């Protein structure tokens, strides 16, 4: 009966769905090979805004390794070596592979998916 | 022979006169007691059934039937009942017959005025006759009667038309009739199953016509909220969807229908509703989906369906109050990727309550010290049973004032979930990578 939840969903069942201040995350995002006005990033923010609270939480778990929202806000987002902001990296590998995460750096490698719909589909399939 | 046929005829004349005051349950119990005598029963029933067939001065009984029309119930010229009064004579006779099923008259009647299993065939023929076939009430009562009595081909056709055409209780009594008949004979089982299938195929064909108009009109709606008028004849309480699902639920109840033109166009219709950026707009096809998953996913193809419409079937289930693990969509319990998180959470809590529905839960005290809550709770509970844990815990801190128990419970859970991560208990340690998470302390053997 507990096994109907995923390993994500069990966290969301015990600790609850978080409220994600997308403005705090966006204010505390670091872009490495994308830029804040890249089209894949505007697609990212549109997708993540269109995702429900549970898929947002699954994204936070995907990139930080947890659904826990920092009390102080994402400015206080910890990584392995002190406060590490969330971060989006362009994955220069083939764009037929899912994004990949290195949560100790809060690091996303994100292929340059050709469209909003396709990027959204791949991200939702990842989470 | 306690009473003669003239005294029985005088009692039976009371069924025609519609008086609200008259105690007709007492009259039914008089006829019931008299009908313990087999010859009296046989004449009484043969007369009541002649009253039904003839529905389909002492005898001057004026019933107000309609506006400006006060009919005489009896037209004597060979005695006929005026069709305005007929539905009431039918209603009172079926009320009496339901009790006699739990347990010449005309010539006698004019002589006054001048001064179980065999007739089941007549009661099945009665369904063809217009005053009954019109009235949902008389149909419901006659079906209740047949459902009691049941404890040929045309007569089953007329019983099935009661489902293919227009009463949920009366049609569940019709389901009971059709089942209890199938219990009778393999030949009546077979003929009624195959004629159900014939009607269900007609219903499927016209349902595919209706959904084909709906889909076409959704194309014409997009190519330039949803109130497509083709939707009205699906929203309708008496829609072919509900007839089709009803008939299939009876077929599947008798098991203990080839329509890929329907199933694939329900498919592309659902896909074109979902692409049309409206959500409750799907629900006008929920009973056709439930029929699909009834006929398929027999107690695969339903899984590819639930995949290509996954978020749609989730919208269906989330909207539905049908209990996920008691309704038809229960089969997908084990293929869990096909449900939403909060749907699975609801299923969790309902299935949990189903498994634990037998336990009466009490309130139960837990006496703890603000500085020791963790160890006092451990001492109190760690030998307690699961069912003692399942009681509603209320926590008492020594000498503290009374306060709201809900806030006090929230505080108690918060303090415990904190004390879990005090290293003095050695239960959990932070991940050296994340440094905010917690996993079992491998140094808890201390």
């Amino acid at each position: 009966l507990i096994s109907i939840f995923t390993e994500q969903e069990l966290e969301l069942l015990i600790s609850g769905l978080p409220t994600i201040d997308i403005d705090d995350l966006k204010s505390n995002t670091e872009y490495h090979k994308y830029q804040s006005n890249s089209i894949q990033i505007q697609w990212f923010w549109r997708a993540l805004r269109s995702f429900d609270q549970a898929d947002r939480a699954k994204f936070l778990q995907f990139v930080t390794g947890t659904s826990k929202v920092p009390l102080q806000g994402f400015a206080a987002l910890e990584g392995m070596n002190g406060i590490q902001k969330f971060q989006i990296h362009r994955d220069d590998r083939s764009t037929d592979r899912l994004p990949s995460a290195h949560t100790c750096f809060n690091q996303l490698d994100l292929p340059a998916y050709e469209s909003f719909e396709k990027l959204r589909h791949m991200l939702l399939l990842a989470i | 022979l306690l009473l003669d046929h003239e005294a029985l005829s005088c009692l039976l004349v009371l069924l025609f006169v519609d008086e609200p005051k008259l105690n007709t349950s007492r009259l039914h119990r008089v006829l019931r007691n008299l009908c313990y005598h087999a010859q009296t029963r046989h004449w009484v029933i043969r007369s009541l059934l002649s009253i039904l067939q003839r529905s389909s001065s002492w005898l001057s009984v004026s019933m107000d039937a309609a506006l400006g029309c006060r009919t005489n119930i009896f037209q004597i010229q060979t005695v006929h009942i005026h069709p305005q009064a007929a539905p009431v004579v039918c209603r009172h006779v079926l009320d009496t017959l339901i009790q006699l099923a739990k347990v010449d008259f005309w010539d006698l009647l004019v002589k006054l005025d001048n001064m179980e299993a065999s007739p089941l065939g007549q009661l099945m023929n009665m369904l063809s006759h217009p005053v009954i076939r019109r009235s949902s009430l008389l149909t419901e009562k006659l079906l209740r009667l047949l459902s009691l009595i049941s404890i040929g081909l045309t007569e089953n056709q007329l019983q099935l038309s009661v489902e293919v055409l227009t009463s949920e209780e009366g049609l569940e009594d019709a389901a009971n009739v059709l089942l209890q008949l199938s219990r009778g004979d393999s030949g009546t089982r077979d003929t009624v199953l195959k004629l159900l299938l014939n009607g269900a195929r007609h219903l499927g064909y016209t349902l595919c016509k209706q959904i084909g108009t709906l889909l076409a009109e959704l194309r014409e709606y997009n190519l330039e909220e949803l109130q497509l008028p083709s939707m009205s004849m699906l929203t309708s309480k008496t829609s072919t969807q509900k007839f089709f699902l009803r008939v299939l639920q009876v077929i599947i109840q008798l098991r203990d229908l080839s329509l890929d033109e329907l199933w694939d166009m329900l498919g592309e219709c659902l896909k074109e509703l979902e692409e049309s950026h409206d959500q409750h707009a799907v629900l006008v096809l929920q009973p056709a989906v439930e029929a699909f998953f009834l006929v398929h996913a027999t107690e695969q193809k339903f899984l590819r369906f639930a995949e290509t419409h996954r978020t749609v079937l989730n919208q269906i289930l989330r909207q539905s109050t049908t209990h996920l693990a008691d309704g038809p969509f229960a089969v997908l319990v084990d293929y869990i990727r096909v449900l939403d998180f909060d749907v699975k959470r609801k299923y969790f809590r309902q299935e949990l309550e189903r498994l634990d529905e037998g336990l009466r839960k009490e309130d139960m005290a837990v006496h703890v010290r603000r500085d020791h809550v963790f160890e006092d709770s451990y001492r109190e509970l760690h030998r307690k049973s699961p069912e003692e844990m399942k009681n509603r815990l209320y926590i008492v801190f020594e000498g503290e004032e009374g306060q709201d128990a809900g806030g006090l419970l929230r505080e108690w859970y918060m303090i415990i979930s904190r004390e879990m991560f005090n290293p003095m208990y050695a239960l959990f340690r932070t991940s050296p990578g994340d440094r905010v998470t917690y996993t079992i302390n491998p140094s808890s053997h201390c």
